[PDB]
């Protein structure tokens, strides 16, 4: 995992472009998936942290 | 002379305090930023 840089990701099947930092969006335990207000995805939990 | 000058500084001021006050006879303009805000939300929306 890498942060800070424009990369190809992928996370849990879900493929995007961008670039990855920290959030503060408190996620509660069951949610996974932050969407804006277009229903694109913008936040995200890695499964392996 | 005299009294023009003071009606004109009064109605300035009451411009003033109008435009101060909550009143929102700017309302056309925020027409403008509006529509568009909204027509860009709807083009943006319409991703999904
Ligand atoms: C595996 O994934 C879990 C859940 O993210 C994580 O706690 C763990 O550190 C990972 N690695 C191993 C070796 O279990």
């Amino acid at each position: 995992l890498v942060k800070n840089k424009c990369v190809n990701f992928n996370f849990n099947g879900l493929t995007g472009t961008g670039v990855l930092t920290e959030s503060n969006k408190k996620f509660l335990p069951f949610q996974q998936f932050g969407r804006d207000i277009a229903d694109t995805t913008d936040a995200v939990r890695d499964p392996q942290t | 002379q005299k009294l023009i000058a003071n009606q004109f500084n009064s109605a300035i001021g009451k411009i003033q305090d109008s435009l101060s006050s909550t009143a929102s006879a700017l309302g056309k303009l925020q027409d403008v930023v509006n529509q568009n805000a909204q027509a860009l939300n709807t083009l943006v929306k319409q991703l999904s």
